[PDB]
């Protein structure tokens, strides 16, 4: 059904649409927290061994 | 704003007068939209001052 | 009066741009 049915808004410009839709996603530090967690995990495993 | 821009010519080294962020076309823009083209035209005549 | 009553009724019944669509609006 997804393959056979699909449409865009009547007017559309990909540049503007994506510049509007992606901006709210790029205000967060979760990935940086994940990197810090990965470092802590590696330090912990080396200390344990 | 016009008179403030005129008065700012005397204090180049102290204060910089720039066009507000909101005046620029929204989310990028496309030559595709009339509203957008006019924003560009308005910005183009006011930038040199 | 009837003139403004008719005008108000017509405006209420009838009354409810160039820009690309966005996910916000």
């Amino acid at each position: 059904v997804a393959l056979l049915s699909g449409k865009y808004p009547p007017d559309l410009v990909t540049n503007v649409w994506y510049a509007d839709a992606i901006y709210p996603m790029y205000a967060d530090t979760e990935v940086f927290s994940n990197l810090q967690r990965d470092v802590i995990t590696c330090e912990a495993v080396q200390t344990l061994v | 704003s016009f008179r403030v821009a005129l008065a700012g010519w005397l204090y180049n080294g102290v204060v910089t007068t720039v066009i507000d962020d909101s005046s620029y076309p929204k989310d990028g823009g496309s030559v595709t939209s009339l509203e957008n083209l006019w924003d560009f035209f308005i910005l183009a005549l006011a930038l040199p001052l | 009066p009837m003139s403004t009553r008719i005008a108000e009724a017509t405006s209420a019944i009838v009354s409810k741009v160039g820009l690309p669509p966005t996910a916000s609006s």
